[PDB]
């Protein structure tokens, strides 16, 4: 019901299924579509010119979708890698892989920190999964990211597709005006029937 | 005890960095014709805030004297031999200590930390320096001097003794470790003139291989054992490595686990 | 709590944004990213989040009334309160300054560390009202646990007697009583470091909870500290952070932090007291032998090799009396593995006094593995005040692993500091000069129109060179007038003998063309005198100094002229030798211009005619050695102060903490913009660029910059009908797009005309904003008010460093803005690194003194004087050699000159040394003969390096490579490994440009390296053979190496005709 | 003096050792002193 709106469009989504609705495909499908921008034809894929941050809210949970983007993209070339250790081991890390998979803290923390400043034009597909935990305490953390990505957006005028991930929860218009997605093709509100 | 006791040092000597910010001198009493001594105040808080209210610290002070002036002693290296001493008396190593840096200063003799002020000088002090000038000819007995830098409350006390050739003499010849050896008389010892200063800094060494501290430790000192000295800071009394057996005593997971927190 | 998982379960629970418990922490962390600056800036930013539009839809869930809704429908009266409370939030616990005045906030060294930390504010207020530089290790886990992520952190009843039971073995003693929670959360750190086993769950989880933010905590005490200055209390810090990272104690093994080493040979090599060091030097079967462990002595004997220890060298140098630079040599002594130390090794290099507790110069170096087993130089700049300390400490710890830290003793017993620098001369307040002072009316015609009265210092030199002849010091800063000084010594030169020959010798070539132009104009159009430039062409360099009475020339062009001074008529017989920008003469070109001002000296005092010598230059703080060794007299020294300059000169140091150069100059664009919009909004400025192909990245991030605000094309004072026949004549058309704007630019790559066009536009007012790169700084005719220099560095690929730069292009950059007329003063805003900031500061406000580096350079001045029959032996070249600026510079700073005294024997042992260096330097390279080992005779060789102006290194290697059957390949190869193309520029993403054009050369490389100079020679020539296709960056090398092309080919082909080939001559 | 004599490698190692061995002798004295 959403293919056309994860691969063949690049706006910003904002996805409202349950958990067990594969709410990685969509992740996936978004990969795609950022991927088809690099088709190298000559090889397999550019790498190298675009990046797929994933915002995973647990750890165990962030690996999982960091062994998932490596044995799904695993044809594409596609580097799915955790940013975790130090300062410069991410800055490393997101210089070397494609795929970065990390926490909304960890994220907060490395673009506080200006480790991911060098790296920031090459980001283009922002998926932020699980952001039903927008009224726990990775609210904030969640919330100051989404106005940094809208403030690089509004004035460095970055065009960064923004899927946004959420459970079934009331209140899903004020969430998608503020990841900018929009109420008619951005916007996918899903029962617990789905 | 050393069960709570060595929380108690600990606390006294984390404190013990204001007690550096008042140091009165014994200025009484003064020959007035010796050499005088010209400690730098760096040297003396270093050595202040590396000793213990408990434990007395011992350091060999060696330096030269001033240009055009052979009437005053500036002490200008100060360097911490391992040892072991108590609160009434240090057991400082028989191997005196040898360097490229003080291959050009003569010793000017040694500043131990004294937990109580005393009017009158330590006979097992004098004893101890009669025994280090006897076996080691380099200090002399009208060029070295005893700095009873004692602890006085929230200040640090110091005071300088000479031993007199009759008071070295007496030294050497007794070999009792009592409270009150027999020998030991008011003319053993005599008050030196010392006098602080800003203008030049002193220099402080340090084993090479172990720490200067070894209270902590009394099997691993040993009254024979050499020693390495080279330039560097010493560390305090109660020091992590000063205490290897309270550091590696504790023998070597189903809990909240929080993974990929804000750090 | 069964309907709320109800509604969780049905869809019925809406997200309630929480945004205001975290809000003066995401408004200190926008304002350390450079998101908001002001109010205004705050509250656009607060209204983009989701917390503005929970405000909107659901304003009784935010706390907002009706009336509040009412009265503010776009929600900005609750953003601007909330800003407010967020500025006074981070004020009171001195996160950021907030003005409640303007609005603006500016972000402090606390708040970006609990930025970079993810601290709290009452967290970051406590580590900043707590931390004391006399804090002990017991004090510090107090300080560590009283922090605002343990507030909640309460202390059971329950978990009593299992913190009674673990007071008695931690191994850091709590002074707090066990009711407290700021000693239980002690207890739990001192646990969790030594690996206590615990009993109570929730204690663990609480333990873990309390680790995993002490972490952060502890790295966040650690960077308070280093940027406090404490040394001991990093020190402390440090090792706390290793402890927590390593999860060990201090007094433990290190090989507990390597996983793959066993438990039972770690408690048993812990049983023995024996150190690290011992470890080390025991072999593979003696580490087994000693631990009684001889299974695992070879995997002992691995650890201790994969260990990080390095060894580290001190070199230091007196510049100043104030000031030192000590240079750091680390080489790596241990062996680099994935497994263990990774891709780089981090470390800290703390360099402080005697007393280890003031941090004299902390910084941090990454070695990369693509580095590794190689010894890094680091230069740094270690103050000295007038209580000298015997010996400084200098310590490099490991960033990552633990109990590994090399200490380095800087003793300064012997070191030979300068005396004071004396006072300089003061610019009197006297009348100034009219233009009708001059006595010849063509002299004051050419300056009437131009000012009719002259600058004070202007007026003060002119009684001593207009109405003198003597040699004259001018010290004055770049943008004084010292041009004005020149032309009335031209004028008194003029007016003494109308057939005089004047010598203007400048480093700079651009400087010198620049110079040249304004003479032609000046001398030229309105004295009608005979005004050249010298050229790299020793044929018609005779008759233009033959012809010409005002000859600009550079120091590498003089020095062929001066070389032959006893044959040249034309050259001892001048009237007037002006040195312009001889402050520049210890650095790049600096012992030629020295060589060849002391060949001057030693030519006025033997053909018996003083010559006026005028040495222009900037403000030096040891002038009288200048003076002494230029002739200079003791009232014709005019060298001013830096703060005497008719501009006042506003400069301000904007240190970023960023360690890559790349990152660095990424985050430096935004505050870039920021001041120059704080700064100048109405004038024009400069912005010094670290590269070529950075000068339009930065351009591009200043349009961004100005088209992100409302202020969008504010650069552009004048329309674009008065641009477009200047956007015409460009050829790229990113800096017509950029030029439209009102942004222009300026690299090496670019074409001089659109240069030129460039600088038409920027001087006529038409754009604010010139961005030019760091090689365009010397070269460069225009004057703005705002100079912003941005990441004064250089990533060279010779050595693949970011070298810093220079003290000549920063006061050329500095003095660039002297706007006399335009501005009324002038601002420099040098953005670099924090540790490159204090000696920026250290040398922009005091002056400058000058060093001869003339030792490193000596084979070619001996070369040159023992082939004109000067140095004959060794007595002649002590002569020679005690005439020059080396000999005053050794007598006023011996340490830096590498002596041991100042005494007269010392001095002379040393330049007996240095002679006989020299002289085995000639004598091994078949360029000197030396007779009795006293007397010097020059060979073909020698001759033959001195007549082209080749090195002895060069010609050596060319006497040594071509043989009786070489061909063109072999002479291509090796005049591209001569010494003159050791000066490539090598810099970043060049390696596969090389690997590229290295596959199209029609002669191949044998095994080419990418990060040697001669390969990319060698490239360059074999691509300006093949007339093939190339980029502006190497087609600017090629033509610097076709320059020198055809003199390496002169000097090969004499080579080849002096041993007696013919087929290797003609090919060559 | 004021004008710096050239001496060879030679001569300047002799006046070197000539020089350590007074300091030697000046040592050595001092000791015995």
């Amino acid at each position: 019901k959403l293919y056309r709106a994860a691969l063949e469009t690049d706006e910003n989504l904002l996805l409202c299924a349950p958990t067990g609705a594969g709410k990685t495909n969509v992740a996936l499908m978004c990969m795609l579509r950022e991927i088809g921008k690099h088709i190298n034809m000559d090889g397999t894929i550019n790498v190298d010119d675009f990046k797929i941050i994933y915002i995973a809210p647990m750890r165990s949970l962030v690996q999982e979708m960091v062994g998932s983007f490596g044995k799904r993209l695993a044809t594409y070339g596609i580097t799915v890698a955790e940013l975790t250790g130090d300062h410069q081991l991410c800055k490393e890390e997101i210089s070397a892989t494609q795929i970065i998979v990390c926490t909304p803290e960890k994220w907060d923390i490395i673009t506080r920190k200006g480790g991911e400043r060098t790296y920031t034009q090459l980001v283009r597909l922002i998926i932020l999964d699980e952001i039903h935990l927008l009224h726990d305490d990775r609210g904030p953390v969640l919330e100051a990211l989404v106005a940094r990505a809208i403030r690089n957006i509004e004035m460095t005028q970055e065009d960064v597709r923004l899927i946004g991930l959420s459970a079934t929860l009331p209140n899903y218009e004020d969430v998608a005006t503020f990841l900018r997605v929009d109420p008619a093709k951005g916007l996918f509100y899903f029962d617990n029937s789905f | 005890s050393s069960k709570t006791e060595w929380r108690v040092r600990a606390i006294s000597a984390a404190n013990l960095h204001l007690r550096t910010n008042h140091i009165y001198v014994s200025s009484d009493d003064i020959k007035e014709t010796g050499y005088t001594y010209i400690l730098p105040k760096n040297v003396l808080k270093k050595f202040i805030c590396i000793s213990d209210l408990r434990a007395q610290i011992a350091g060999y002070l060696y330096g030269v004297s001033p240009p055009d002036n052979p009437q005053v002693k500036e002490i200008r290296c100060i360097v911490m031999v391992p040892q072991w001493g108590t609160h009434q008396t240090v057991h400082l190593p028989g191997q005196l200590p040898q360097h490229e840096y003080l291959k050009e200063m003569e010793p000017l003799g040694w500043i131990h930390t004294q937990p109580n002020e005393s009017p009158q000088l330590s006979p097992q002090d004098v004893t101890t320096h009669a025994k280090i000038m006897a076996d080691n000819p380099s200090w002399d007995g009208e060029k070295t001097i005893i700095i009873t830098c004692s602890f006085t409350p929230g200040s640090c006390t110091l005071t300088a003794y000479k031993l007199t050739p009759s008071g070295y003499e007496w030294g050497r010849q007794n070999t009792d470790k009592g409270n009150n050896p027999k020998g030991y008389l008011p003319s053993h010892y005599e008050r030196v003139q010392m006098l602080l200063s800003d203008r030049f800094l002193g220099f402080f060494m340090v084993p090479a291989q172990s720490s200067w501290n070894y209270n902590f430790m009394g099997v691993r000192h040993d009254p024979n054992m050499k020693y390495e000295l080279q330039l560097a800071n010493p560390k305090e009394f109660y020091h992590e490595v000063h205490r290897p057996s309270h550091f590696l005593n504790f023998a070597l997971v189903y809990s909240a686990d929080r993974e990929d927190l804000y750090a | 709590e069964l309907q709320y998982y109800l509604s969780l379960l049905n869809q019925q629970l809406p997200i309630e944004s929480q945004m205001v418990s975290k809000l003066p922490d995401m408004l200190n962390a926008e304002i350390v990213l450079g998101n908001v600056q002001n109010a205004k800036d705050a509250v656009n930013w607060l209204g983009y989040a989701y917390l503005y539009i929970r405000m909107l839809r659901s304003p009784t869930l935010y706390g907002i009334s009706h009336d509040d809704l009412k009265g503010d429908p776009l929600l900005d009266q609750r953003r601007l309160d909330l800003v407010h409370t967020a500025a006074l939030m981070l004020d009171k616990n001195n996160l950021v300054k907030y003005d409640k005045k303007t609005g603006n906030f500016q972000v402090t060294e606390l708040g970006r560390i609990a930025s970079h930390y993810y601290i709290t504010n009452d967290t970051v207020q406590t580590y900043n009202q707590l931390l004391k530089p006399t804090l002990s290790e017991i004090e510090l886990f107090r300080v560590f646990s009283l922090s605002s992520e343990f507030k909640n952190i309460t202390v059971r009843e329950e978990e009593k007697l299992e913190l009674q039971k673990l007071l008695e073995r931690v191994p850091i003693p709590v002074k707090e009583s066990i009711e407290e929670p700021s000693a239980k959360i002690n207890v739990l750190l001192q646990a969790f470091i030594s690996q206590l086993k615990l009993e109570g769950f929730a204690l663990m989880a609480d333990m873990v909870y309390v680790t995993q933010s002490a972490g952060r905590l502890m790295r966040a005490i650690f960077e308070i500290v280093l940027n406090r200055g404490w040394a001991q209390l990093t020190d402390k810090t440090l090792n706390l952070c290793k402890m927590i990272d390593k999860r060990m104690w201090q007094s433990m093994c290190p090989l507990r932090q390597f996983r793959k080493l066993p438990e039972e040979v770690v408690k048993k090599i812990e049983k023995k007291n024996f150190p690290f060091e011992r470890l080390y030097d025991l072999n593979h079967n003696e580490i087994g032998e000693l631990i009684r462990m001889p299974k695992m002595g070879k995997t002992i004997h691995k650890y201790v090799h994969l260990f990080p220890k390095l060894e580290l060298s001190v070199h230091l140098q007196p510049i100043t009396r104030s000031t030192l630079k000590v240079e750091l040599t680390i080489t790596p002594d241990f062996q680099w593995d994935e497994k263990v130390h990774g891709s780089s090794e981090a470390f800290w290099i703390l360099v402080e006094d005697v007393d280890s507790e003031v941090i004299l110069h902390h910084e941090y170096f990454l070695l990369k593995a693509k580095y590794a087993q190689d010894e890094h130089l680091i230069t740094f700049f270690v103050p000295v005040f007038e209580p000298l300390p015997p010996q400084y400490f200098i310590r490099v710890v490991s960033d990552r692993w633990l109990s590994c830290e090399t200490q380095l003793p800087v003793s300064f017993r012997h070191l030979i500091l300068p005396e004071k620098y004396p006072p300089p001369t003061e610019l009197l307040d006297l009348q100034p000069l009219p233009v009708s002072a001059l006595r010849n009316s063509a002299f004051e015609s050419l300056y009437q129109d131009k000012f009719p009265f002259f600058n004070p210092i202007q007026t003060q030199v002119f009684n001593t060179v207009y109405n003198s002849d003597d040699n004259v010091f001018v010290g004055a800063p770049t943008g004084s007038g010292k041009t004005i000084c020149a032309e009335f010594a031209i004028l008194r030169m003029l007016l003494q003998s109308s057939e005089g020959r004047c010598v203007y010798i400048t480093p700079m070539e651009a400087l010198a063309e620049q110079v040249y132009m304004d003479w032609y104009e000046k001398f030229q159009d309105r004295l009608n005198k005979k005004v050249v430039l010298l050229t790299g062409e020793t044929s018609t360099d005779l008759k233009l100094l033959g012809k010409g009475n005002i000859i600009i020339s550079t120091p590498e062009k003089w020095d062929i002229l001066s070389r032959r001074w006893k044959q040249r008529k034309n050259v001892q017989n001048i009237n007037l030798f002006v040195v312009d920008e001889v402050h520049l003469i210890g650095g790049e070109n600096g012992p030629v211009l020295e060589v060849i001002c002391s060949r001057m000296r030693y030519i006025s005092s033997q053909i018996e005619r003083p010559i006026r010598i005028v040495a222009l230059s900037s403000s030096l703080s040891n002038a009288k050695d200048v003076a002494h060794w230029l002739g200079c007299s003791a009232t014709s020294t005019f060298n001013f102060h830096p703060n005497v300059r008719p501009v006042p000169l506003e400069l301000h140091i904007q240190g970023f903490n960023i360690s890559h150069t790349q990152t660095r100059l990424l985050s430096m664009a935004k505050p870039v913009y920021h001041a120059i919009t704080k700064h100048s909004p109405k004038k024009p400025v400069i912005v010094f660029v670290p590269s070529r192909k950075q000068t339009r990245l930065t351009a591009i991030d200043i349009l961004t910059t100005c088209a992100a605000d409302i202020q969008r094309q504010r650069f552009l004072h004048c329309t674009e009908k008065d641009l477009i026949p200047y956007l015409e004549k460009l050829s790229d058309s990113t800096l017509k797009e950029t030029l439209l704007n009102g942004v222009g630019y300026l690299h090496e790559g670019l074409s001089p005309m659109e240069r030129r066009l460039v600088e038409q536009l920027f001087s006529s007012g038409a754009i604010q904003v010139v961005v030019a790169s760091r090689s365009l700084c010397w070269g460069m005719n225009v004057a703005a008010h705002l100079v912003i220099i941005m990441d004064t560095q250089y990533y060279n690929g010779k050595i693949h460093a970011y070298v810093d730069y220079p003290i000549y292009d920063v006061l050329q950059m500095v003095g660039h803005a002297n706007r006399p007329l335009q501005d009324d003063e002038g601002r420099c805003v040098i953005m670099c690194q924090g540790s490159k900031k204090d000696f920026f500061k250290k040398f922009l406000y005091e002056p400058l003194p000058v060093e001869s580096h003339l030792d490193h350079c000596m084979h070619d001045h001996f070369n040159a004087e023992i082939v004109t029959k000067t140095i004959e032996n060794k007595q002649d070249a002590v002569d020679y050699l005690t005439w020059t600026f080396l000999y005053r510079r050794m007598t006023q700073n011996p340490n830096y000159y590498n002596l041991q005294g100042i005494s007269h024997r010392h001095l002379s042992d040393h330049l007996s040394e240095l002679v006989e260096q020299t002289l085995s330097d000639l004598e091994q390279s078949k360029c000197i003969s030396i007779e009795d080992e006293m007397d010097v005779a020059p060979l073909n060789l020698g001759m033959i390096a001195a007549y082209y102006y080749i090195n002895y290194t060069t010609i050596e290697l060319f006497s040594m490579s071509l043989n009786a059957k070489t061909k063109v390949r072999g002479l291509i190869e090796i005049i591209s490994n001569a010494a003159e193309y050791e000066n490539i520029p090598i810099r970043h993403h060049e390696d596969n440009l090389l690997r590229q054009l290295a596959q199209k050369v029609p002669h191949k490389l044998n095994n080419p390296k990418f990060n040697d100079p001669h390969v990319k020679t060698n490239l360059l020539l074999q691509a300006h053979l093949s007339r093939m296709q190339l980029s502006a960056e190497l087609q600017s090398d090629t033509e610097e190496i076709l320059s020198k092309a055809i003199r390496l080919i002169q000097a090969c082909v004499d080579v080849l005709s002096s041993n007696g080939w013919l087929s290797p001559a003609l090919a060559a | 003096e004021a004008k710096p004599k050239f001496l060879s490698k030679a001569e300047r190692e002799a006046e070197a050792l000539k020089r350590r061995q007074q300091e030697v002798e000046e040592r050595q004295r001092m000791l015995e002193e």
